């Protein structure tokens, strides 16, 4: 099997700017003497079956904007993005079409380099109907943040919170390009009804010290 | 200037895969949406290269091989096979980059005919895009044969029954192996 | 201009049978291979095999050979991937792609087949309010929630005053609890000064469960 | 004139490797087609392997995978490897000649392919006395394994009234066989009578002397 | 796989009339059918290929017909010998593929078998088994029953019968009845009896012996 690389395995690039991805191949990717190598890259947006952009490391499906440019010889090849837009925010992978087994690549997610934007911070303590049900759940919101990378940590009476607490990360919005995060830390309510104070630390690149939402039962 | 790609295709007659017909296809622009989106085709595989894109490409030359086989050996046209056919009357390199197109032809060239012909007995196997031709009586053993057939001494050639009664796989395909040869010389043949 | 339109989503449980398909339609279509593609929830793509209709001939990937049947019927122009025995291993999303040979790019490709194998049973989701107050708003705007817990399977589709309200929701991406449910949380950012003019409401439909809840939320 | 004469048939257990060689003479092996038939004990024929004349080596779905076809020019032999093999495979094997993988115009004599997990043993040769015009007396080859067993009566002499029976398998798991002959009566005590057992795979030769009681 | 049937599966003729003999097939073959002859012991020989030419050294006697689907293989003025399991071949479609056979068999006059009995040997009885064998020799036509009485019970699961071909002499058959006993069970018995029924014997034929005399 050829393994197929590629690098980075996620990249930033602000808008309008040029957008670089490379794929580097254990073999060669000839099929015959036609010295073309027989590689293709794909792009796949969230929710949506691959598409063919680049094939035969140099041309273009029909319909593809000129933005998109493809090179390479041998076993490096990599695919440029000349002026990058919102609609080209995919995730790209390159598959080599040589041998019957066919490899595609890690993948590349691609996403728009904006502005460091702090996120909006909110803490939700758990309803009455679901008090009922005997589980509690408290939900800290991450909104409208980027960079991606942020930091969520759950104190109880200022002890750290471990193996009860599942994020979730949006997808990069289409207007402004931030992300949301929510992080739900769930307990029995009988654990819930034995403490007081329910605090939310976040830690982002938007923020010159931690932040903390809390709330008392 | 047009590709002559008709006078291959819709031949009256085809040539027997011994002696299979090689059209060189040179200086002309290459219309394939004539030959491809038709139907009528059983068997249209292409290797290495997508037809869908072939009419935007420039290839220096274009060859199309003619011959009427067995629906049973249509299979062995591919790279990597094995059989009678491909061992010694058509067989094709194994990085064949070509189109192998076959279709039915129980109508034409089936004759309640006796004339299209295959090679049944050869020493050794044949090359890739290798035509041979010869009619000299096979020699199964130490006594040369001297031109006359007999004991140990077969003449290489068997010819197809092609009766419209038989099985579908009995009946005659008749296939054309398009293959493109993409040399440094200035290309002749591109497309719209 | 050549479609693929593969099978609904598929929900089996571990051991079962399972056989997806795969139509095209296209004039040239006898040139065209058709191919399976597999991507694990959150990972790459992953290519199962190829088979030409005309023929029938199927090769397999070595990661993927006996694991699987790939078939074809040429008489409805249709491709087929089956399964003898599922397995939760093989939660996937798989596509099938049309390439016009072997060795050559796939350019065609299905919409995409979500077959979730689990040993879970069919459960209606349970929501729930996140009251806005102090401690969900900005100054100016104002955050509010709807939870959604312990259902299965995927989907669920969540809309604010019947699909009216758009500008400013999130709705997360469901996670996988260690319970065999997902859980999904839905948020919207909405003006502080409407939390009295205005009445939030959440529309939780789960088409498998036939469990519609409309959840008003309040502070 | 053409032979085709074949050997290396012989008892294996389930899952072993045997290979079998076929001799021909009358015609060039590397020029031909050849092919290995089988037929199993009282079943028709099965086409199990060939070998093209340009060297293409084609095998049924049974075999696939576990049987080699092979020629040496050099040996003017073709060869046929049995791996993986298993107790259905029990059959007598015949070398043809193959006429452009069409027709078979000339066979090997043939030779017995046994896969069980049993143990050679020897036959043992017991008189069948006459009784008391024409008088009838043979001998008894019981409990030998595997196949075949060959007898003859005073050393080739007497061929005629020689009936030698098939053999049976009995309950045992070993074959049983029983020869007799039809010699005059008033020719017992002038003329003595002797069978001849052989057999091969365990290797006994057994004269045995049968007297009139 | 196409499957060839042949019929009748088993076919009787007396010397000198015409034999004819069917090969059905799955689908059509267009005349790629071959025919066989198989003596009893001896390699299948080559009779007719294309299904009508007959191979080198063939008496014109043998005669092939037919086409596609239904195929006749006709023998006239059959001499002795000639009669052996035909074999069809096709050779259509791959994987080559053979009939079920057709087996042959010469008439002649019915003719009585000669019946014999064999106590067990006293060298057998040291082992600790003992075998009693009763012969039908040179008796025409080959269905035969035989029966043995101990001490005028019948007994039954304990003897095994086989039976030669048709002799090249006299077309005769020849069939073996062999009871296996222990030791023990030999000495509690006395009258060992043997009981033949034949198209040729009016009345059951039985030889008996008995144990000590
Ligand atoms: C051959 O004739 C058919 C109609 O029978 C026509 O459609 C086709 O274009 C012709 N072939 C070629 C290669 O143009």
């Amino acid at each position: 099997d050829i393994v197929m690389t590629q690098s980075p395995d996620s990249l930033a690039v602000s808008l309008g700017e040029r957008a670089t991805i490379n794929c580097k191949s254990s073999q060669s990717v000839l099929y015959s003497s036609n010295n073309k190598n027989y590689l293709a890259w794909y792009q796949q947006k969230p929710g949506q079956p691959p598409k063919l952009l680049i094939y035969w490391t140099s041309t273009r499906e029909s319909g593809v904007p000129d933005r998109f440019s493809g090179s390479g010889s041998g076993t490096d090849f990599t695919l440029t993005i000349s002026s990058l837009q919102a609609e080209d925010v995919a995730v790209y992978y390159c598959q080599q079409y040589s041998s019957t087994p066919y490899t595609f690549g890690q993948g590349t997610k691609l996403e728009i380099k904006r502005t460091v934007a702090a996120p909006s911070v909110f803490i939700f303590p758990p309803s009455d109907e679901q008090l009922k049900s005997g589980t509690a759940s408290v939900v800290c919101l991450l909104n409208n943040f980027y960079p991606r990378e942020a930091k969520v940590q759950w104190k109880v009476d200022n002890a750290l919170q471990s193996g009860n607490s599942q994020e979730s990360v949006t997808e990069q919005d289409s207007k402004d390009s931030t992300y949301s995060l929510s992080s739900t830390l769930t307990l029995s309510k009988a654990d819930y009804e034995k403490h007081k104070v329910y605090a939310c630390e976040v830690t982002h690149q938007g923020l010159s010290s931690p932040v903390t939402k809390s709330f008392n039962r | 200037n047009l590709c002559p790609f008709g006078e291959v295709f819709n031949a009256t007659r085809f040539a027997s895969v011994y002696a299979w017909n090689r059209k060189r296809i040179s200086n002309c622009v290459a219309d394939y949406s004539v030959l491809y989106n038709s139907a009528s085709f059983s068997t249209f595989k292409c290797y290495g290269v997508s037809p869908t894109k072939l009419n935007d490409l420039c290839f220096t030359n274009v060859y199309a091989d003619s011959f009427v086989i067995r629906g049973d050996e249509v299979r062995q046209i591919a790279p990597g096979q094995t059989g009678k056919i491909a061992d010694y009357n058509y067989k094709l390199p194994d990085d064949f980059t070509g189109c192998v197109i076959a279709w039915n032809s129980n109508n034409l060239d089936s004759k309640v005919n006796y004339n299209y012909l295959y090679r049944l007995f050869r020493k050794s196997n044949l090359k890739p895009f290798e035509r041979d031709i010869s009619t000299e009586i096979y020699q199964a053993g130490s006594t040369p044969c001297n031109g006359v057939e007999g004991f140990n001494c077969y003449f290489p050639l068997q010819s197809y029954g092609f009766q419209p009664t038989n099985g579908v796989g009995y009946q005659p395909y008749r296939v054309v192996v398009l293959s493109f040869e993409l040399l440094h010389a200035p290309a002749t043949v591109c497309g719209p | 201009e050549v479609q693929l339109v593969q099978s609904g989503a598929e929900v089996k449980k571990p051991g079962e049978s399972l056989k997806i398909s795969c139509k095209g339609s296209g004039y040239i279509f006898i040139t065209y291979w058709i191919g399976w593609v597999r991507q694990m929830p959150g990972k790459g793509l992953e290519w199962m095999g190829i088979i030409y209709p005309g023929d029938s001939e199927t090769r397999y990937s070595p990661s993927f050979q006996g694991q699987v049947t790939i078939s074809a019927d040429k008489s409805i122009s249709t491709a087929y991937l089956q399964w003898s025995s599922l397995k939760a291993s093989d939660t996937a999303m798989y596509y099938c792609a049309g390439s016009s040979g072997i060795f050559t790019p796939m350019d065609v490709w299905g919409q995409g087949t979500t077959v979730t194998v689990s040993s879970a049973s069919t459960k209606g989701p349970s929501v729930f309010p996140l009251a806005p107050s102090s401690k969900s708003t900005s100054g100016g705007t104002a955050a509010l929630g709807c939870l959604v817990k312990d259902y299965f399977p995927e989907p669920v589709t969540v809309s604010w005053n019947s699909g009216a309200l758009t500008s400013g929701v999130h709705t997360f991406p469901a996670v996988l609890q260690s319970s065999g449910l997902y859980s999904l949380s839905s948020v919207v950012t909405v003006p502080s000064s409407s939390l009295g003019t205005q009445t939030y409401i959440c529309n939780v439909n789960h088409k498998p469960s036939n469990t519609k809840v409309d959840k008003k939320v309040e502070p």
